[PDB]
């Protein structure tokens, strides 16, 4: 099993540095070459360099000058790579795909950067009550607004999970205040109510923050 | 070296779907193709089914995929090695599309802001579009048959696990705002049809 598995994704600030590893396991480390691929949000592969971890040598395309540095540990079969002085534009995922010695075969999970000027904030939790307009044929219609929070991700269960059915959670929106906010919503029959209850559990990990907000109706 | 790619093809299922990687002599420089889905890392083909074959001659390169799947939808890049300066070259991508999945209308569902919202003096309303192919909505607002654009966000196409697509749109506006007008509208269009909800302060 030819495997390449890179470290968790990374959130940082205009100006600040970053390093990602990228861990190779099932091949001997040093009879094959290691790229690194970048892929901005909506945008293409970009090759950014190699290094072949026998002597380490380095080969950076002309953009990647100057910023990038890649090293690797021989030890535990590592390879790095340090984006200095991120910008905006380098938000992007960064791969460490494996090349031959003639492959460029097997390719890492990716790593994900994110830059941004917004800073850790924990979103607020409001409840979509159902009432009318959100009833349709004897199911209501009940929601969670989870807004202004940054950075991703959120989870939303319903009821601590009991509730998976008829669950709809909508990927998150970017407001141009840099804050990011989802719904999730549930269908579940209107006679329902009254009877049972409803709560959606956020958790919002980076800001160590989750909310079980009871929905109730109108 | 560059390496020029079309930009996206589409296909029946079942059919030949044909990708192009056009380059200074590519014909005698061995080319790679590269497979992206959605959310995964890219996986090399260059030939996995055996409808995948590579052919390459001339100054362009072409993978050919045959009895096309729809899971076969995804990003193809061409790759290819520049000996004048010991770098990988990608090309642009080539978006491929089937068009054999079923077509369907959004369903929407627009909530009003909640009282607990109102008294932090913020408001907001949230439009839920769902169930639509293909992905490819536009939304508008109104506030009483008035066009309102200010404080409006919305998601771009995101396909669902049910193999279809969904977005969000967001109105940002104030309480005073939110109760001086007699109903606000969210209008979504798809495909020359239109649905809309309204939402009113009562």
């Amino acid at each position: 099993q030819v495997q390449l598995v890179q470290s968790g994704a990374e959130v940082k600030k205009p100006g600040a540095s970053v390093k990602v590893s990228c861990k190779a396991s099932g091949y001997t480390f040093t009879d094959y070459y290691i790229n690194w691929v970048r892929q901005a949000p909506g945008q293409g592969l970009e090759w950014m360099g190699w290094i072949h971890p026998n002597s380490g040598g380095t080969n950076y395309a002309q953009k990647f000058q100057g910023w990038v540095t890649m090293t690797r540990d021989t030890s535990i079969s590592t390879a790095y790579m340090e984006l200095s002085r991120l910008r905006s534009d380098d938000t992007a995922v960064y791969y460490c795909a494996r090349g031959g010695l003639y492959g460029m075969d097997v390719w890492g999970q990716g790593t994900t950067v994110t830059v941004s000027g917004a800073s850790t904030k924990g979103p607020s939790v409001f409840p979509l009550a159902p009432s009318s307009k959100s009833t349709s044929g004897g199911t209501a219609a009940l929601g969670c607004l989870v807004k202004d929070y940054f950075p991703e991700p959120v989870t939303v269960s319903w009821n601590s999970g009991a509730l998976t059915s008829g669950v709809h959670t909508f990927p998150a929106v970017l407001q141009s205040s840099g804050l990011y906010s989802l719904s999730s919503v549930v269908t579940v029959p209107s006679s329902s109510l009254g009877t049972q209850t409803y709560i959606c559990n956020v958790n919002h990990k980076p800001s160590n923050t989750k909310v079980d907000k009871r929905v109730e109706p109108k | 070296s560059v390496l020029t790619q079309p930009p996206s093809v589409s296909v029946a299922p079942g059919q030949t779907a044909r990708i192009t990687c056009g380059g200074n002599n590519i014909g005698s420089k061995s080319v790679h193709w590269n497979q992206q889905k959605p959310g995964q890392a890219p996986v090399l083909v260059v030939y996995i089914p055996e409808r995948f074959s590579g052919s390459n001659s001339g100054n362009t390169a072409t993978l050919t995929i045959s009895r096309v799947e729809a899971g076969d939808e995804a990003d193809y890049y061409c790759q290819v090695w520049d000996s004048s300066s010991d770098h990988v070259v990608f090309g642009g991508g080539t978006k491929l599309t089937v068009l054999g999945q079923p077509k369907g209308a959004p369903s929407v569902t627009l909530f009003p802001p909640s009282s607990e919202e109102l008294q932090a003096n913020k408001a907001t309303l949230v439009c839920l579009i769902s169930d639509f192919y293909p992905g490819a909505v536009t939304v508008a607002w109104k506030a009483d048959s008035s066009p309102v654009k200010a404080g409006v966000e919305t998601t771009t196409p995101s396909k669902q696990s049910n193999n279809k697509y969904a977005a969000s749109s967001y109105l940002s506006l104030t309480p005073e705002q939110w109760k001086s007008h007699r109903s606000y509208s969210c209008q979504v269009t798809h495909e020359g049809s239109t649905v809309e909800k309204t939402v009113a302060p009562t």
